[PDB]
């Protein structure tokens, strides 16, 4: 029922607490009220795929097992801007998920996104 | 304070403590 | 609540969970003065975003756990990285 997601705009991660009945467009509206950025230029990429604004979280695979309160589903937020090539840096369709090399040769935690430092 | 108590209520780790290695971001395992 | 880590990573926390977190005795009373501005833009020093993320997730979990999720067991003591957070001492 509950959905815990994290809208990560590279250096800015926004914790979003929504429900399975909430649409992707609603998430953008939430971000709009925080970062003051138009939803039209907002691009939400989950699992390296583009979410559908007209679809609900339940249809986007935002299951409570994936979106846990102990580990929210990290969604990439790409903001479209003219001339600004920063968008490409946050686009999984071009740039791979940013991960520190020193934090790479580690194990997994208790849930998704969580890592275990050796 | 908060985390000092919450950490124990998160994971009971009886390992050794040692100054964090600047190479990464974690405490070393030795003694002091 | 906007958290800022040493890596220049900003973390926006939903006030819904923040309210509950504020009910718990946190390190907010630690420093001399925690003015309203400090409550808005919280800049942490020597604290990496990675470890801070786990703290935020634990807080979020605890907020729900001690609310309407007390039906499940305590946090899985699998990743021994909680002691690393305890190394801060003043947290």
């Amino acid at each position: 029922m509950d959905v815990f997601l994290m809208i990560r705009r590279h250096k800015t991660t926004i914790f979003t607490d929504a429900k399975e009945s909430s649409t992707v467009f609603e998430l953008k509206r939430i971000v709009e009220g925080i970062l003051k950025r138009p939803p039209d230029e907002q691009r939400l990429y989950k699992d390296d795929q583009l979410l559908d604004d007209g679809k609900t979280l339940g249809e986007c695979g935002f299951t409570s097992q994936t979106a846990r309160p102990q580990a929210p589903a990290t969604v990439g937020l790409a903001f479209r801007a003219d001339d600004t090539f920063e968008a490409l840096c946050i686009e999984p369709f071009s740039s791979p998920p940013e991960l520190p090399d020193v934090m790479k040769p580690q194990d997994s935690g208790s849930s998704a996104n969580e890592q275990a430092v050796q | 304070g908060s985390l000092q108590y919450l950490a124990l209520a998160a994971l009971i780790k009886p390992k050794q403590i040692k100054p964090p290695l600047p190479s990464v971001r974690k405490l070393t395992e030795d003694r002091w | 609540v906007k958290l800022i880590s040493s890596d220049g990573h900003e973390f926006i926390v939903k006030r819904e969970h923040a309210l509950t977190s504020g009910t718990i005795k946190a390190m907010l009373s630690g420093p001399g003065q925690f003015a309203e501005n400090e409550t808005n833009e919280v800049n942490f020093r020597e604290i990496p975003s990675h470890v801070l993320s786990k703290v935020c997730m634990y807080f979020t979990y605890k907020v729900r756990y001690t609310n309407s999720s007390t039906e499940i067991p305590e946090f899985p003591i699998a990743p021994e990285i909680a002691l690393e957070l305890l190394m801060a001492a003043n947290f």
